[PDB]
């Protein structure tokens, strides 16, 4: 349809729409143009990506600011989603006007995903392919292959093609996804990532992760090319602090150490051989360097550093480099005795926090390295790995992490501390020592984000309490609200066991995970669901060392046998390919009525993203709350910083972790509002967190469903099954839950 | 084969056991049987690799394999793939050349 | 053991001194050899 | 030269106890015991095979860090710390005097660790003791 705002025309992609969405789109209106941000949480049974895109493409293709827009999505599959929701929009568009608009949306994600290369693509890891595709693309390659054609250095033509065409002519107009990406690319031998990367001030819709916008490592390079008037969206943020914490954060092992002393020696080595032959550019770098220069001075536009930089841009010092550290011999002395620090430190025999200036201090004592020197080492070894034609960088790969630690430690000292542990498995022989750098404050990474841009919207299907994000995270909105579907039959039914049939209590407290009862309970209660729930069933521990032990269990008793008669059973593995061909088999499963059950973990790879709507899933199984290990020294840390700063309760946030990834996995089985499924909270702990759940999943939680039986709970599921399978009136649902045309502007005529 | 803990107190049977190493050699071809490139909607392997230098705090041993006071695996993660395989290949063996 | 204990030297050995070795009239009798003993289920 | 003295070859499985200690100018590896009837007279040379130079006994410290030649250079490091010693402010702020003066202590430092000039440069930390 083809509705109007205030002023604003928008062309929706449906013939016709919901309640929610026309609400939904008025309210992200209302924010644009007002100025500022908001937090907005529809439900999950309403198209949010399709009403996001068609307002806000709308209105860049109106106004005269013509703003871009940000999308922000939690993880690459997601990016894909929301491309393929772009490129529907934006044919309904082309059809409707007359004419294809000029309009230029593109993905981004790193090389592993976009590499074409037959070479470098079939590696298990990203930090190979970089480093492949930098050795071809640095132009050492390319400056050697001038000087000498006989120099058997290797290109790759499909970063070599992009040369002779112009950048505004790497792609056609239009949305490209990933998949429609790499195959207009391969027909023409050209790189995605190069034609993404420089693209990326041209689109007038960029979508990338949050580690795009958040971490400084890949972040700074990506932000640079974004315009600062932008519409940013932050889809499904409901897990945002997560992201980050974990982009300030480091971990330093005694095999790290040990490797780094190797790759320092190494360097030693490789300084005193280029010193013997090729010593002019030793001086050359020096030179500069007491000018006043820094990498991006020195370095090319085409190469990267070495070392990423670990620190937000405000953050790094804009003065010389400090003098200790600017000849070769210097820096690695200063190198190798700040590893030797390390490795004194870690031979403790009790858990040891302290801030970064108490280590400093410690530093600066029984050596005398100063914090200044320490904020460069990041910036320096770049610079002296540039300079060394280090064509194999494997030796020096271990210096990059005392490099990040260097430069973080220096850079940082409120919201920081540092843990050194003798056990990072307390379950073992032999001590482990690790060395904890972790962040305790959330809004330190998005800081930046919330002042260069002007107008944010997080938005998400399970973003509960509101109030909490702008406590934990230091912004203000100008509105935040969260929307109640208006289903006219009930779709969903969400119940809370708290016992088994034989109503012993039920609980996923770590500490009786192996009770022949509570072991029995929960697969009788997985059995019996298996047996009614007609195609799809997924079920979610509180983590994967639990889903383990329950699992093994349940194969002594025999209730594996049992499922197996009804369903195929499909498990998460730590191999994240391994649980795509799982998640390939049961959605195949699902399809073919064979049916099929998926045991996960409920903060794993498989509850960020995946989505199991209609067939794929029919009852969500929730195995105990979600809760995190609380004999972690980084949560104590949190808990106790979080607490003193913005004067959240311990139990609060640890109730709200727990319960926005229980919510996070309970709103992924619906799609529209034809799709129905049975949402189950399994433990005795649930009973009272309905005020914690998200306002749509709470108004559907009855009150007589919040403590239940396992036969109470199967009585009501085959009632609620039974009950959708009926053919629904339309009358029912014509004009108070979908939306035409002319309901619509009815809804206009009685508002205003 | 039923997806059970091997027992080391077990005796089991001679003759039998020496097809243990072959069946660890099918398992690796079987393996590459189910293996193929997966859509990128549901590709979980592109979102660990989405931004490949995140270096963050480890997590807790609750969200890793279980492992023994020597540290090696408990196995029970080798069930876990047995099952995993065997629904693998039952839907596979549907898509047949009939 | 004791003095390679006090040297630091872990002993293969224990002292053996530590080394611990572990009604009436009836009713019916008709039944003679009837009755077996179930006392315990 | 793993876990054992080099002269009496203590191992530290049948000597528990044993500790070693370091000599600033040698840095020779060395247990306690041998420490104590070695020096506890007086002097002596140092007893390894190579080693001529005399050390006294008060002279023993622990190491520090595991990595010999980072002991070297850090003790170093302090001696000349204590006499070459300034700040920022020293220079008014000027900056790249302050570096260059950073710059001159390492190459001092860097030539004491590996001999390349020592009578000179020991000469100008003696003479830099006065001002
Ligand atoms: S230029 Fe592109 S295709 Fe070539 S190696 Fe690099 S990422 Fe792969
Ligand atoms: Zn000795
Ligand atoms: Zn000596």
């Amino acid at each position: 349809m083809k509705f109007y705002i205030d002023d604003l025309p928008v062309l929706f992609p449906y013939p016709k729409i919901y309640p929610e969405q026309y609400n939904y789109m008025c309210d992200i209106k209302k924010t644009l143009d007002v100025g500022g941000n908001s937090i907005l949480e529809m439900p999950s049974g309403t198209g949010k990506t399709v009403s996001l895109l068609s307002l806000t493409i709308a209105y860049q293709m109106h106004y005269p600011e013509h703003r871009k827009i940000i999308y922000c999505s939690r993880t690459m599959s997601e990016i894909e989603k929301a491309l393929v929701e772009l490129e529907n929009l934006m044919d309904y568009r082309t059809k409707e006007l007359g004419y294809q608009e000029d309009f230029r949306g593109l993905g981004l994600t790193s090389r592993k995903n976009l590499c074409l290369h037959p070479e470098v693509s079939k590696e298990r890891k990203g930090t190979v392919v970089d480093e492949k595709c930098r050795r071809m693309t640095n132009g050492q390659a390319k400056r050697k292959l001038e000087e000498d054609p006989e120099a058997n250095v290797e290109l790759c033509e499909y970063h070599e093609n992009l040369y002779n065409i112009e950048v505004e002519d790497y792609l056609p107009k239009g949305v490209f996804s990933f998949e429609k990406l790499l195959k207009y690319c391969e027909e023409k031998t050209l790189c995605p990532y190069f034609i993404v990367r420089r693209m990326i001030s041209l689109c007038n819709i960029i979508i990338y992760s949050y580690h795009y916008l958040l971490d400084p490592k890949i972040a700074e390079r990506v932000s640079n090319e974004v315009s600062k008037d932008s519409i940013v969206i932050f889809d499904e943020a409901h897990n945002i602090d997560n992201v980050c914490i974990e982009s300030l954060s480091l971990d330093l092992t005694t095999d790290a150490l040990r490797r780094a002393t190797r790759g320092a020696n190494a360097l030693d080595e490789r300084i005193s051989e280029v010193r013997k032959v090729d010593s002019q550019k030793l001086q050359d770098e020096y030179e500069k360097l007491v000018q006043g220069l820094h990498s991006a001075d020195i370095l090319t536009d085409q190469e990267e550093p070495f070392v990423e930089t670990p620190v937000l841009p405000q953050d790094l010092l804009t003065e010389a480099i400090p003098g200790n550290i600017r000849r070769a011999e210097h820096f690695v002395s200063f190198l190798k005795r700040l590893i030797e620090y390390l490795k004194t430190r870690m031979k403790v025999l009790h858990v040891i926090s302290e801030t970064p200036k108490s280590f400093l201090q410690h530093l600066k004592q029984l050596t005398f390295i100063e914090r200044k020197p320490l904020r460069f080492c990041s910036e320096r070894l770049s610079l002296l790995v540039r300079t060394l034609e280090v064509t194999e960088v494997e030796d020096f790969t271990a210096l990059k992490d005392i490099a990040t630690f260097a430069t973080l430690i220096s850079t940082y000292e409120e919201g920081f501390l540092l843990i050194i542990e003798p056990y990072e498995i307390e379950n073992a022989a032999v001590p482990n020592p690790i060395m904890r750098f972790t962040c305790l404050d959330a809004s330190i990474a998005i800081k930046p984000v919330f002042e260069r841009f002007s107008s944010v919207i997080i938005t998400s299907g399970t973003i509960s309490p509101l109030d909490m994000y702008p406590r934990m995270l230091n912004f203000k909105t100008v509105l935040q609200k969260s929307y109640a579907m208006t289903l006219a039959k009930k779709s969903f039914l969400p119940m809370i066991i708290t016992k088994g049939s034989d109503q012993v209590a039920i609980s996923s407290r770590f500490e009786i995970r192996n009770d022949p009862s509570i072991v029995r309970n929960y697969g009788s209660m997985l059995v019996e669901f298996a047996k009614i729930t007609p195609d799809g069933m997924v079920v979610f521990f509180p983590s994967y060392l639990y889903m383990e032990s329950i699992v093994s269990m349940w194969q002594t008793m025999g209730i594996l046998d049992e499922v197996w008669k009804h369903k195929l059973i499909l498990v998460e593995t730590p191999d994240a390919q391994e649980t795509s061909l799982a998640l390939e088999t049961y959605r195949k499963a699902c399809s073919n009525g064979r049916g099929a059950i998926l045991l996960s973990v409920a903060r794993g790879k498989v509850s960020e993203g995946i989505d199991f709507d209609h067939q794929y899933g029919r009852t969500v199984l929730m195995i105990g709350i979600p809760f995190q290990y609380t004999e972690s020294r980084i949560l104590k840390a949190r808990l106790e910083f979080m607490r003193e700063n913005y004067r959240i309760r311990e139990n609060d946030f640890l109730s709200f972790d727990a319960m926005r990834h229980a919510a996070q996995c309970l709103g992924r089985v619906l799609r529209g509002k034809d799709d129905y499924g049975v949402m189950v909270l399994a433990d005795r702990r649930f009973s009272r967190k309905r005020s914690q759940l998200p306002k749509w999943i709470a108004q559907g939680l009855s009150d007589a469903d919040l403590n239940l039986s396992t036969d109470m709970a199967i009585s009501n599921t085959k009632q609620f099954l039974r009950t959708m399978a009926q053919p629904t009136d339309p009358k029912d649902q014509e004009g108070v839950s979908v939306w035409s045309y002319e309901d619509l502007i009815k809804h206009q005529n009685s508002r205003k | 084969l039923r997806g059970e803990k091997i027992m080391q107190n077990d005796r089991g049977d001679v003759i039998i056991d020496r097809y243990l190493t072959l069946d660890q050699e099918f398992d690796r071809k079987d393996d590459d049987m189910l293996l193929h490139p997966v859509k990128k909607i549901i590709d979980l392997d592109g979102n660990i690799q989405d931004d490949p230098v995140v270096r963050g705090n480890r997590p807790d041993f609750t969200m890793q394999p279980g492992v023994d006071i020597n540290g090696n695996s408990d196995g029970t993660v080798d069930i876990l793939k047995g099952m995993n395989r065997l629904s693998e290949k039952m839907i596979m063996a549907l898509k047949n050349e009939y | 053991p004791r003095k390679l204990q006090d040297l630091g030297l872990k002993p293969a050995s224990v002292d053996p001194a530590t080394i611990k070795r572990q009604k009436g009239k009836i009713t019916n009798t008709h039944m003679t050899g009837i009755l077996k003993d179930y006392s315990h289920r | 030269n793993k876990d054992m003295c080099p002269i009496c070859k203590t191992d530290r499985y049948l000597s528990p106890d044993v500790k070693f200690l370091v000599n600033p100018e040698c840095y020779h590896r060395i247990c306690e015991s041998c420490v104590d009837r070695i020096f506890s007279l007086g002097p002596a040379q140092c007893p390894y095979k190579g080693c001529d130079k005399i050390l006294r006994k008060n002279k023993f410290k622990t190491q520090i860090f595991d990595d010999v030649e980072v002991e070297k250079e850090v003790d170093i490091r302090k001696r000349v710390f204590n006499v070459f010693n300034k700040t920022i402010d020293d220079f008014n702020g000027d900056l790249v005097e302050y570096n260059k003066y950073l710059e001159e202590v390492e190459d001092i430092i860097y030539k004491l660790d590996h001999g390349i000039d020592v009578a000179k440069t020991e000469e100008k930390l003696r003479t830099y003791e006065e001002l």
